[PDB]
């Protein structure tokens, strides 16, 4: 018959860290275990990777049962990067795929036209300055050049160059490129040269700022932003990598998270399964890449690390949870509260 | 890990603290014993005396209020204990019930240190602590015959009207209460029929995702999982499994994450369950 | 009645210096005088200007009574040359009468040529950039790149490439070629004579610290002028090359004709000879007085001739004057020196 | 400039040297006086003695041989004088003619020290002095009645003209196959004795000679070239007042100095027309 009170019962309760508490069969003791939840395993490969700093196993594991094609492209990237190394990866990803002289003055000749005459005057009259002018106001550019190309003056020797750019710049791509080089700038190339010739832009950026990593990285990032905005996703990560901009890459990967989490959902996964697999793959991908760059301030990124933390502590692995918590700003009372809980829990 | 012979009489509840490091146990011997559990090692800290009959349940307050524990017992009282410098002492007592008190649960912390209390007198009492120390309680007639359990819903994600909690009684009903400013108390939101015998426990899931989940467990050997998608909408009844369990079910408990349920029955068994795509429930770890 | 001997008579004889010796009506006296030979007067002006060295009057006289048109030019050249002076003369006679660019919109490296050169540039390979340009009709670029380095050889391999295919399709190009490689031989010898004042500036310009060469070319040019109808200008060039020899030679060839124009002007064989020989000598005197100046046979011979017309006037002082100017190595000059000396002393 | 009373007996010749500074005179007194002229003064330097008859003429030799003077006289001899070391001494004597010698003249120096002599014996003698001193002259019969004058043609082929009492003027040229001067041209134009003949020194194309006569006329003989004949041109259309005795050409300008009996001296020059007029 039913009774109001005192019946035996396991009175089980879940506790922090993935612990299950219950009263023992005899009913006078207590049991505290860490139950097996199918699909809920402790991430030992990441713990290993993070400690050894060897991501080969982790990279390979992901490389096997990878999801969409873009994600495959990403992991493959990390595979190579992990092999050749950050420097070698960049060198290979940015890499590319006398004459006739005999003039003999012959016969008689004469100066015809007020032009060919006044200039000749200017010359012998030892007045190279005006000679250049008259050559230019007239359409005798090679003449002006050959002359200035024989003087050691600069202001003049460059008045000719500006004249050249002034009328040919817009009529020739080579001319337009020479311009930036002559003016020692790349702004025009980074912003307007065909995104297909990006490796040229890059190399240009490199050869103009060899002693200025800040300017170089800024340009390299400008070019990267552009590549991305033009559908060249993979080449944008390469430029970003070369500039040590983990933020840019992080943002790209964050914006793509929702869609990724949706493809897993369609793969007949529950909300939990989808969220969990998506998050883990995102964090592993980030951690690995974060290892080969030169860098957590992003607002959304912190919230996800905090989501990864909870999925981690529920596997009981307070060691991994601690690792990630320490990489977050202690100025965040969320991160602050979390650290404390884990600390006390594992300590 | 195991802590053998914690008590001489039967133990009725064992709850770890917010850190999963400290643990309290209560028994028919009328005491509460506090333990500190490390790895596979433990240490009895103290034994709490004061109750005059079996102690049914205990709960831990959030750490931000200090190291505090609440207990309830057959004697009809709820007692509050505190640890100040490795030593424990009764710091308060709540005794507004004319019968056994079956459950006590600290409210979500955002609400301050609040206590939800269920008694066999048919009433539920909500208790907070004044600045001075004493307590001012809210009392409501919640179920005919008796109340056996009352669990808090998660804090909405500081408005007081959004506070809800679920009760379960010996009248077979599962009820939902919401705080109402005007009435100055908790009022009936819904009545959930679906059990043919006494509801022994109710637990609201803390899960933070669209649907809300609650579990009722009964003497009729069933576990119902209630779900709600709309704030003011109806709750859907979903049997944990189509057939009755071997024996009575006494408690249900949700995991902090993953939304995994842990059931406790008369055959002294504990089953774990999770929800699949078909929106149905299945074992969460190697069935037995 | 007629008699064989002892008759009275002046028995006149002419004696050196234009002297007329005779016997007086008494038959016992001798008389030495200098007859007034109309048309034959001593040349004072020349003697006074040869001392005071102010040919203002002498120049003026000839100018006033000048013969043909050409001769008139010569004297005027000396009339002004007298006032303004040599240096100022050659001056007046050898003188004459868009940046920016803002790049806009998208663009791209189209073609293998551009791309190749572009890559060379960035790869800091300026040297090869020029090669790839020239091996294509991209010379303006080859030059612009080359106008941006220092490397001479490269900064010059371009010029040579320019002249290689342009100096022949443009006169200005051919002129630059000569100014570049520091030379004039091409100009001085093949540039149209009509642009001589330019070929002159090109010599003063390329040889400012080397007068020996300057005058060679200058003289080389002067001949080209004369032998192409530009007589009046060829003398200018000579006058600046300090080659009195060239001016002389020209004038000694023009001697014949200038003497015949006088003969037709109703003048006897002697009046023309004397007259011509005079104007010539004076002109040569005044001119030689302004240039940086005798080893010319004909010139000497004709100088000797003027001496005789001179002594016949009695002016032994002028005769000696010119005598000295002649080479003391010439015996005829030697003998005449002795004679005029004893005749005057 | 005058030198009155240079001699006491009528003077017959006064000739200056290659410098026109020194001068010689001669006359009936049979002597030759040497003078020196400057501004308007003079100073006798010597008086030459030797001739046995009145002295007719004298001629100065070229300086490249020394200071020398030749004289000839009615005595039929030619005497050479020389001023060596400051004093005059008769270095040689020429006398092959049998009558008065009326002229003696030094050849063009290019010929060397030669002397042209003419005598009333009708003969002409040419004298060059041997290396030792003696003289081996050439004698030629030149005119009937007598030869009054003889002058040399300018140096180029060597020629000289004579004038005689037969009224003829004659040109002579030296011939090899003859070893003497032979008659080249006989010019007729005077109607009385020819007193003097003078070949102009002018080097111009045309040759000029002047003959003077007892007939009171002067003829200028000209020859355009070797192919042209000697053309006769009267100095003036009308006869002169008295006998003409001498003719002399200037060294330049081809100006003629005519000496008349009226003791008058007229100077002449040629004009565009080829005719003569007062110079």
């Amino acid at each position: 018959a039913p009774t109001w009170y005192g019946e035996p019962s396991p009175a089980a309760h879940w506790a922090f860290g993935g612990k299950l508490v219950q009263i023992t069969p005899d009913g006078k003791g207590v049991s505290i275990t860490n139950p097996k939840i199918s699909g809920l395993e402790s991430n030992t490969t990441l713990s290993e990777a993070l400690k050894t700093k060897d991501f080969k196993p982790l990279i390979n594991q992901r490389l096997v049962k990878v999801i969409d094609d873009v994600n495959e492209e990403d992991w493959n990237m990390l595979e190579k990067l992990s092999m050749d190394g950050t420097e070698e990866f960049l060198k290979e990803a940015l890499a590319f795929d006398q004459i006739e002289t005999n003039f003999q003055p012959e016969g008689d000749f004469s100066l015809s036209g007020n032009i060919e005459q006044t200039i000749s005057k200017n010359l012998v009259s030892g007045n190279i300055k005006s000679a250049v002018k008259n050559s230019l106001e007239n359409d005798l550019m090679m003449e002006a050049m050959v002359i200035a190309l024989d003087s050691n003056n600069e202001r003049l020797k460059e008045s000719v160059k500006n004249a050249y750019f002034a009328k040919y710049g817009s009529k020739s791509s080579l001319s337009r490129i020479l311009y930036s080089i002559s003016k020692r700038e790349v702004d025009d190339l980074v912003e307007n040269l065909d995104v297909s010739q990006w490796k040229f832009i890059s190399k240009a950026i490199q050869n103009l700022y060899p002693n200025d990593i800040a300017q170089r990285n800024e340009m390299m990032i400008k070019l990267g932003d552009r590549m991305k905005e033009n559908g060249h996703r993979q080449d944008s990560l390469t430029l970003y990598l070369a500039a040590g901009s983990l933020d840019k890459v992080a943002s790209i990967w964050l914006s793509e998270f929702p869609d990724l989490e949706d493809k897993l959902k369609k793969d007949n996964k529950t909300i939990y399964e989808a969220h969990s697999e998506c998050m883990t793959e995102f964090i592993e991908r980030f951690t690995v890449f974060s290892n080969f760059i030169n860098g957590i301030n992003n607002e959304q990124l912190i919230a996800k690390f905090l989501e990864f933390i909870n999925l981690t502590t529920s596997t009981g692995n307070f060691e991994l949870a601690t690792e990630f918590l320490n990489s977050l700003p202690s100025d965040n009372e969320e991160v602050k509260t979390e650290k404390a809980r884990v600390l006390i829990a594992s300590g | 890990v195991v802590i053998a012979n914690a008590h001489n009489e039967m133990i009725h509840d064992a709850v770890m603290d917010y850190y999963g490091k400290r643990m309290a146990t209560c028994s028919s011997d009328k005491t509460i014993k506090i333990f500190e559990v490390e790895g596979e090692t433990h240490k009895l800290i103290d034994t709490l005396t004061g109750h005059e009959g079996p102690v049914w349940r205990v709960d831990w307050a959030h750490p931000k209020f200090g190291t505090i524990l609440a207990s309830c017992s057959y004697d009809g009282k709820v007692m509050i204990w505190k640890e100040e410098n490795g030593r424990w002492s009764q710091i308060a007592v709540h005794a507004v019930h004319s019968a056994s008190v079956n459950s006590v649960q600290w409210a979500p912390h955002e609400y301050g240190p609040m206590l939800l209390v269920a008694s066999s007198d048919g009433k539920v009492s909500v208790v907070e602590f004044k600045e001075n120390g004493t307590t001012s309680p809210i009392i409501i007639d919640a179920h005919a015959i008796g109340v056996n359990s009352a669990s808090w819903a998660p804090a909405t994600i500081g408005t007081k009207e959004s506070r809800k909690f679920v009760t379960g009684g010996a009248d077979n009903l599962v009820k939902i209460w919401k705080y109402n400013s005007d009435a100055q108390t908790y009022v009936l939101e819904s009545t959930l029929e679906g059990h043919s015998d006494w509801v022994r426990d109710v637990a609201w899931s803390p899960t933070v995702l669209l649907r809300s989940y609650m579990a009722s467990v009964s003497q009729d050997r069933t576990c119902i999982i209630w779900t709600q998608d709309n704030e003011q909408g109806p709750w859907k009844k979903t049997l944990l499994k189509e057939e009755k369990f071997p024996d009575v079910l006494w408690r249900a408990s949700w995991s902090l994450s993953g939304n995994v349920l842990a059931l406790s029955g008369g055959d002294n068994k504990v089953t774990l369950w999770k929800e699949n795509l078909e929106g149905k429930w299945e074992p969460a770890g190697e069935v037995h």
